[PDB]
């Protein structure tokens, strides 16, 4: 759950430009 | 002190890259021959400012076409595609010795081929001067 | 040129031994089956940064009715290519013999086993089933003489064997800048005919991505 | 030219003019070699060319005309050899026999022409398959006799007998009847023990490299049919494991013996022979390890060096540890002092599996899977395997494959499933350390991440889920953060689509963690607008992908969500696929088909089915406004294009909901039908104005377009539909009244094939309900779709393949549509299945012999009535004989089985008399006279007149075997391959079609 929720916030600001 | 351990392109430069095919007509059976499928490249001589149309088969790389992209050329429609142009051509050396043929080349989409058209005028025009 | 090899090209009819040919001297697909009387010689040259290679191809027929000397096309043959079509499991069952006809006459020489068409939906013979070649070390290849899957490297591997150099690569021949010619008035008109009849036959295969 | 003198028979044969001819041939080039290769082939071809052999083999010297003159001895031998007067038979045996003896006797010759020697010796071996042992009694004591003298002759014999052996074991089946087959085994396996010893000698004695090694030849081809006591009773096993493996000419082909030593049937309750099993595997392995290559030894660098015979050698070694380690394993593991060998054993196969070579890599990873297969099962066996088990998951990871490579990719996915139960810790730490160093840079490449993601992808599902849970978090946190770390979009892209490649793989992992998924899903969302090249597509497949999955967490409201996100989905679907191309939109739309079948409340599906189709439904609505005002919108390219997308969004939606479609096809169907007949009057206008070649033009392939796809949507939908009365009333007379008559009305060349496959699925599902819709049909496309198809094999092939699944279907579900055919139609249908028959196309040919078969159930079913009767009278022995042409005449040995089903179907009827009529017309044969009698008398006549060079005797006897066996299938087919080796030849024994 709170290791996920960290996780999942990184995730949103994956991006293909620098 | 320790001692230590002991194509023919250079001279051009790309005006326009694009994927195709190239097919060259049998006048005498009734039919199209696939002559390659490759990259097909406008390389200006950088001595002679002189663009013409090179093409590579993938793979192994052979020579399927070689030739000016000469003024008096002109790109007519193939009635079955709305990506391909149709053309003489006097001149080319892709086999060995220089042979006249009438090719066509046909692209992956038609927006590719107005493209190729458009350069293809261009090198028509830088090889009047 | 100077440094060449005799080539057995060998299957059953219909797998496409004509057809690989014939792609790699002009670039042409052909779509017709029109079946070897007995056997086809092709010179055929690949450049390589060890210089040119040339294989002689000995395309031999694969129907028995046109089989014509049969194993007498194998004397001397330094590499030779083995054919089938993964569409037909017939053309698979006749490997072993065409591979015992073959070893027969040429003792010691690098082999390649080809799978054909595989290019195509339905496939007959799967990839699970093809192990003849692990016990008799011949390479295979599934290949495609319609797709172009694979279809340089029977002869990239044939070309490093018998060069003995295992990193031998194609690379791309010398293009010489080509001539400026002028047309003149006289070959006109026929330059101009087969324009019109050009432009009013269709290119095949025009669902094709190229 | 001149060179065509050879072909003249009526003077001498020009000895010179032939190796002229031969030379121009084998060492000339061009016109020249070609001309001469003709001349050859007819020199060849020709009935009388053997008796110029012996002239030729005494007084040419090339030896390629030599060899050719052996192959017209061959031809003859194989095929007319019987034929032949007894003088003529014995001449030839003595002249091949002196031959061989005289080229060995000459050492220089021996060395020098090979090929020449092997050729004759073969020309010998079809000479022992005619005339041995019953008129050559003494071949064998006679051939260990001449091997005593001279070393070269001895050599040759070792050639000889391994020819001999592969013709009788490994080659007999296709070329042989089975009772001569039998009889040369028998006669091999009877005087096998006097060649032995011989053999064995050789070996001990064992002085010339070139005697030895074809001796081990010959051994090679021994060892797949002879009993275990000649290698478990004698010392032979010594001294292929040990003497044999030290020198280099003679290890090759004696590792090659083991391998098949180690597939031998041997008694399994014997220590004695299980001592032996041990001690030779020990031998061997002890001399790799001395004589070769340590087990430390980089076999991968070796391989890639390609040097002398190396990767020969090391594709025979992991043949020889994979074949004997599969086998006997067991043998080594309980014993403390073969663990040792048994490990070794193993480091080496690891050594063999780093070995850059696909076929090799298949071959070894088939073993591992067979070794963790047993220790996943067998109890108390994966201890003693941990460290070669460790070293395994690295060698997987490391040469992992793209899902793509179907095969392989499934072979290690498995292997690397059963090693993650074994070790999941170990599993673990490899993949996090493997991915710590392309963060690192060690490793780094595109090639290596993406092989490290397929691998972490690949063991979904073997953790626990609380295991899982915490890698998949480390895994994608890592991967977020070289996403990061990387710059330039080219190096971001392939993390990015790594990293949602793995999140993919784990859908477990998905539906435990809501918010995760929805993310992903808004990520995937944000992919679909990037123009970089493959992004869109990731982006789509993973979508999908997922989708099919994760189904029900998009269907159900989650907690603290407003609605199920479907909906919201639905909502932004323009915003969502506005950059996308319209392939790519359609698995968007199919995406959403699949969730949308989930939900099974009625009321709700319906509604979400029609929000979905919002978009292409007002497309539509004014589309098909604009085109029925006026016909002239219809030409616009443009439009066409946009109406084609709009139905293959429909088959999208309409592949993934099946059943659940229906009412989304009531909202188009009757407009979409109407668009149908307008698109067919353009297609035939345009092919009146601008001819056949208008099939050709950008417009008119537009125009077929939209034709195919809506012929598409109907297929899809009756394949997958729930409630046929509504495809009866409702769709179907629609249906039959728009395409059918366009369809026989068109040129052949404007005909759809798509039409004939809709119909297909129309009569399997419906068939039975609609007899006058089947009928209907066949008067539509029966006759024209024929005579398309009925010149040649080759035009029309769509037309072909989906014209004999229509009839294999109507034959199969309305068979009354066939009997309401007037009889001239009924004839050419008979025709038609006769000529699928002369098909080498698979999927016309087994369809061909499948609806003779059916029908010949289907005219048996209806039992003694008129129509019966008149069917076996007029087309049985077209069948019997139709049937006959094509198992005989080479050219369809592919549909054997299929025909020989078919052919003992028809011989059966007439055996149980269930044709209840004469065969035969009045006045050609007696009036009591049964059925039987005449078949047999036909068969006779039409086999006498079609194979002329066959006895009478042959024939009578052919016949009586397979009459007896019409209830036997598989003997049946063996008297049948009985018969195709008896036609090739002449004085066949009639006595072996009593083989049993
Ligand atoms: N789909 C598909 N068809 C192929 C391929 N290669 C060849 N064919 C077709 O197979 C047919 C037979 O090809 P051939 O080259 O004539 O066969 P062959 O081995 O030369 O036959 P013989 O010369 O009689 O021994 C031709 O119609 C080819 O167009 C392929 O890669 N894919
Ligand atoms: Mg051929
Ligand atoms: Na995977």
């Amino acid at each position: 759950d709170d290791t996920v929720d960290e996780m999942t916030k990184k995730f949103g600001t994956l991006t293909i430009h620098d | 002190h320790f001692e230590p351990v002991v194509t023919m392109e250079e001279d051009e430069e790309v005006l326009y890259k694009v994927r195709a095919k190239l097919f060259r007509f049998d006048a005498d059976a009734k039919e199209w021959k696939e002559r390659g499928t490759g990259d097909c490249k406008f390389l200006k001589n950088k001595k002679t400012n002189k663009v013409r149309i090179l093409m590579r088969r993938d793979k192994t790389l052979k020579i399927c076409a070689n030739h000016i992209i000469a003024p008096e050329y002109t790109l007519k429609p193939n009635v079955g595609s709305d990506r391909s142009w149709v053309y003489a051509c006097t001149a080319d050396i892709a086999e060995g010795e220089a042979e006249a043929f009438t090719f066509a080349i046909r692209f992956g989409s038609k927006e590719n081929a107005d493209k190729f058209k458009e350069e293809f005028e261009k090198a028509q025009e830088i090889n009047k001067k | 040129p100077q440094v060449q090899f005799k080539l057995v090209l060998v299957g059953d009819g219909g797998t496409g031994k004509t057809t690989f040919v014939k792609r790699h001297l002009t670039g042409e697909f052909e779509k017709k089956y029109v079946a070897t009387l007995g056997v086809e010689v092709h010179p055929l040259v690949f450049h390589t940064n060890r210089g040119p290679i040339k294989f002689n191809v000995w395309d031999t027929a694969g129907q028995e009715k046109f089989g014509g000397l049969r194993d007498g096309y194998y004397i001397q043959a330094q590499c030779a290519i083995i054919m089938f079509d993964v569409t037909s499991r017939v053309t698979y069952k006749n490997v072993p013999n065409w591979h015992r006809d073959l070893v027969r006459v040429c003792e010691n020489i690098p082999i390649v086993l080809c799978g054909n068409k595989v290019d195509i939906k339905d496939r007959k013979v799967k990839a699970k089933s093809i192990v003849f070649h692990r016990k008799k070390n011949l390479q295979y290849y599934d290949i495609s003489a319609k797709s172009n899957y694979n279809f340089e490297k029977p002869f990239l591997w044939l070309a490093r064997k018998l060069i003995g150099d295992p990193n031998l690569e194609f690379v791309a021949m010398p293009a010489l800048a080509p001539p400026e010619v002028v047309m003149d008035p006289a070959l006109a008109a026929q330059a101009e005919h087969d324009l019109e009849v050009a432009q009013t036959t269709a290119l095949p295969d025009e669902d094709d991505d190229l | 030219g001149s060179m065509e003198g050879i072909l003249d028979f009526s003077n001498d044969l020009d000895i010179a003019l032939l190796d002229q001819v031969v030379s121009t041939f084998y060492q000339g080039s061009g016109v020249q070699q070609k001309q001469a290769q003709e001349i050859l082939t007819k020199f060849q071809d020709n009935p009388d060319a053997w008796q110029k052999a012996d002239q030729i083999l005494q007084f040419s010297t090339n030896p390629q005309s030599k060899f050719i003159a052996l192959s017209i001895l061959d031809k003859l031998i194989t095929r007319k050899w019987k034929l032949l007067p007894n003088d003529h038979r014995i001449g030839i045996r003595n002249f091949v026999v002196g031959m061989i003896i005289s080229m060995c006797q000459d050492d220089e010759v021996f060395k020098t022409q090979k090929n020449l020697i092997n050729k004759s010796d073969l020309t010998l071996v079809q000479i022992l398959k005619q005339e041995w042992p019953q008129n050559w009694p003494e071949f064998i004591p006679e051939l260990i006799g001449s091997s005593s003298s001279s070393v070269n002759v001895c050599e040759n014999n070792m050639i000889v007998l391994k020819l001999l052996s592969e013709e009788v074991f490994d080659f007999s089946a296709e070329q042989m009847t089975q009772a001569k087959a039998l009889h040369l085994k028998n006669s091999m396996s009877k005087e096998f023990e006097q060649i032995f010893k011989l053999c064995f000698q050789v070996l001990e004695q064992g002085s010339s490299s070139s005697l030895i090694v074809a001796t081990l030849e010959s051994l090679l081809r021994y060892l797949h049919w002879i009993p275990y006591r000649y290698i478990y009773e004698t010392n032979i096993l010594e001294l292929l494991s040990t003497k044999f493996m030290t020198s280099p000419d003679t290890r090759a082909i004696t590792l090659k013996c083991l391998t098949e030593v180690s597939n031998l049937k041997i008694p399994q309750d014997n220590d004695l022979i299980k001592r032996q099993t041990v001690l030779f595997f020990q031998n061997t392995l002890q001399q790799i390890a001395t004589s070769v290559m340590p087990v430390t030894a980089d076999l991968k660098a070796t391989y890639a060096n390609a040097n002398g015979n190396d990767q020969s050698f090391l594709q025979d070694l992991a043949m020889f540890l994979t074949t004997y380690l599969a086998r006997n394993r067991a043998l080594l593991e309980s014993d403390e002092s073969l663990r040792e060998l048994l490990l070794n054993a193993h480091q080496y196969l690891i050594q063999l599996s780093k070995i850059e070579e696909r076929e090799l890599f298949k071959t070894t990873l088939d073993y591992w899977h067979n070794l963790v297969a047993d220790l996943f099962y067998e109890p108390l066996k994966k201890h003693i395997y941990e460290e070669i088990c460790s070293q395994l998951r690295l060698v997987i990871i490391e040469n992992m494959v793209r899902p793509e490579e179907i095969q392989l990719y499934k072979s290690e996915r498995e292997v690397l499933v059963y090693l993650t139960h074994l070790n999941v810790i170990d599993t673990e730490e490899i993949m996090i350390s493997k991915l710590a160093r392309q963060i690192d840079g060690s490793e780094w490449s595109w090639h290596n991440i993406n092989t490290l993601s397929w691998a972490i992808g690949s063991i979904s599902g073997t953790m626990s889920e609380d295991t899982e849970k915490r890698f998949v978090v480390t895994v994608i946190k890592d991967l977020l953060g070289l996403c990061e770390q990387k710059r330039g979009k080219d190096n971001k892209a392939v993390v990015a689509s790594d990293i949602m490649y793995v999140v993919g793989q784990y859908p477990r992992f998905l539906k435990a963690h809501w918010n995760f998924l929805r993310t992903v899903i808004l990520k995937l969302f944000e992919f679909m607008h990037e123009t970089h090249e493959g992004v869109q597509d990731m982006a789509c497949d993973t979508f999908i992908k997922i989708v099919q999955k994760c189904k029900y967490h998009f269907v159900i409201q989650q907690p603290r969500e407003s609605e199920p996100f479907i909906q919201t989905i639905i909502r932004d679907i323009q915003k969502t696929t506005a950059d996308l191309q319209p392939q790519q939109v359609h698995t968007f739309y199919k995406a959403c088909g699949i969730i949308i079948s989930e939900e099974r409340s009625v009321a709700e599906r319906n509604r979400l089915l029609s929000d979905l189709m919002q978009l292409p439904n007002m497309a539509w609505d004014t589309i098909v406004e604009q085109s029925t005002a006026n016909p002239t919108l219809l030409l616009d390219s443009e439009t066409v294009k946009i109406i084609a997308n709009i139905i293959k969004t429909n088959v999208a939606v309409c592949t993934s909901m099946g059943a659940d479609f229906y009412p989304q096809l009531g909202h188009i169907y009757y407009n979409m039908l109407q668009l149908y007949r307008a698109v067919s009057s353009m297609i035939s206008a345009q092919v009146a104005a601008e001819g056949l070649i208008a099939t050709k033009t950008p417009k008119v392939r537009g125009l077929r377009t939209i034709k195919k796809e809506i012929l598409k949507l109907v297929e899809t939908y009756i394949s997958k539909a729930r409630n046929l009365d509504d495809v009866v009333k409702v769709l179907v007379e629609p249906l039959l009244n728009a395409v059918l008559e366009d369809y026989m009305n068109n040129v052949p060349d404007a005909r759809d094939a798509e039409v004939l496959n809709c119909m297909t699925t129309v009569v399997e599902k419906v068939g039975h309900m609609i007899p006058q819709g089947v009928i209907l049909i066949l008067q539509s496309v029966f006759e024209c779709t024929l005579d398309m198809i009925n010149k040649d094999f080759t035009e029309y092939p769509e037309h072909r393949v989906e014209f004999y699944k229509l009839l294999k279907v109507i034959n199969e579900k309305s068979f009354a549509a066939f009997l309401e055919l007037p009889p001239a139609a009924f004839k050419l249908f008979v025709d038609a299945i006769c000529w699928a028959f002369k098909h080498n196309n698979r999927d016309v040919e087994v369809n061909g012999l499948q609806i003779a078969l059916d029908l010949v159930k289907n005219i048996e079913r209806m039992g003694n009535v008129p129509f019966a009767n008149e069917f076996h009278k007029n087309y049985f022995f077209i069948f019997v004989s139709e049937t006959f042409f094509v198992l005989t005449d080479s050219d369809h040995k592919s549909g054997f089985s299929k025909q020989a089903l078919l052919l003992m179907k028809l011989i059966s009827l007439v055996y149980d008399n269930k044709i209840s009529v004469p065969l035969y017309q009045e006045a050609e044969v007696p009036q009591g006279t049964s059925n039987q009698v005449y078949l047999s008398q036909y068969l006779a006549n039409m086999l006498s007149n079609a194979f002329p060079h066959l006895t009478s005797e042959q024939i009578a006897s052919f016949l009586s075997a397979l009459t007896k066996q019409c209830k036997d299938l598989v003997v049946f087919k063996g008297t049948l391959r009985d018969f195709l080796v008896q036609i090739k030849e002449v004085g066949g024994d009639p006595t072996d079609y009593l083989f049993a």
